[PDB]
């Protein structure tokens, strides 16, 4: 009995932890903003 | 059906105590009545023809203190077979026998005397009789392992696991 069940959770508990080495160890336009912020200002400058 | 062991079996007999009292005269009298005593021992054909004749280390010391005891030893060297003979006493209070049976090989080419073969064990304590530790040791191991048994499987349900710790209480 204990054999068994300490061998099977020992497996268990390698898989979680070959996943979580896997999860872990793996490493890997201007103009129109240019009007935009122009009409901005302008709205501001209006408006205050 | 059901048998106790002679090994455990002890008898008390008060009225023999009350009329005779215990003394080492008197022990194999009181040894007597016992189921201990078979009937087919030669101290027992003994006893019928003393009747009939009537009607028409310690062991040296215990060999040299009493003559009654000299008187069993020139009455059993002529009858060979089972038979009951004292092992020791110390007063007032206890007496061992010695359960030995006896084979008085007579043949020729053996210069030794009779054999003398142990057969039981037999401690009288005051008014009680008491008569294998192997037994004992593997009884008193196996409840032992019985009680172990019983705790571990408890321990084994309080037992709790988790992946992410292991087993913990």
């Amino acid at each position: 009995t204990m054999q068994l069940i300490k061998n099977v959770q020992d497996l268990l508990i390698l898989t979680r932890s070959i996943k979580e080495k896997w999860l872990l160890n793996q490493i890997p336009d201007e103009k129109q903003i240019e009007e935009l912020l122009d009409n901005c200002i302008e709205t501001f400058v209006a408006e205050k | 059906m059901n048998v106790t062991p002679l090994d455990e079996l002890q008898w008390k007999s008060p009225e023999w105590i009350q009329v005779f009292g215990l003394r080492t005269e008197n022990v194999l009298d009181y040894f007597a009545e016992s189921p201990f005593f078979d009937k087919t021992s030669n101290n027992q054909v003994i006893k019928m023809q003393r009747q009939f004749s009537q009607l028409n280390p310690a062991r040296r010391q215990i060999l040299f203190k009493y003559p009654m005891y000299m008187q069993l030893e020139e009455e059993l060297m002529k009858l060979d077979g089972t038979e009951y003979v004292l092992s020791s006493v110390r007063e007032p209070d206890f007496w061992v026998i010695r359960k030995q049976r006896r084979t008085n090989n007579s043949g020729v080419g053996s210069a030794k005397g009779p054999e003398i073969i142990p057969l039981q064990d037999y401690y009288i304590i005051g008014a009680n009789i008491y008569q294998t530790i192997f037994k004992i040791v593997q009884s008193r191991l196996m409840s032992t392992s019985y009680h172990l048994n019983s705790t571990l499987e408890s321990l084994y349900d309080l037992i709790e696991f988790q992946p992410s710790q292991g087993v913990h209480y």
